[PDB]
């Protein structure tokens, strides 16, 4: 499903900290 | 015409807040190293308390 979160992410160019929401749809 | 009685609609009750598990908590935190997290995007039933 579609997935939100709001962290600090230090993913610069892609995945493949402060994350104070997290949702799924 | 008076209005006769007043009537209040909401959506269900969904999403209780975390305080049922720190309240539960045989864990809980010693006061020298206090921890803590944001209970947000909740029903915070405080009237439980
Ligand atoms: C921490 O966990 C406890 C245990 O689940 C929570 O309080 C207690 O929750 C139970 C339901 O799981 C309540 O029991 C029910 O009460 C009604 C009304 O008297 C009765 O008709 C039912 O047969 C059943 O016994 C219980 O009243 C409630 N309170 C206490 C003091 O045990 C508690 O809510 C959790 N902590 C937080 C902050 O949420
Ligand atoms: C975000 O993380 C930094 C470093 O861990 C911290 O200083 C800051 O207070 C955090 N803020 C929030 C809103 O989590």
């Amino acid at each position: 499903n579609v997935v939100i979160k709001v962290c600090e992410f230090q993913f610069c160019n892609d995945p493949f900290n402060n994350c104070t929401f997290e949702y799924v749809s | 015409v008076q209005p006769t009685e007043s009537i209040v609609r909401f959506p269900n009750i969904t999403n209780l807040c975390p305080f049922g598990e720190v309240f539960n908590a045989t864990r809980f935190a010693s006061v020298y190293a206090w921890n803590r997290k944001r209970i947000s995007n909740c029903v915070a039933d405080y009237s439980v308390l």
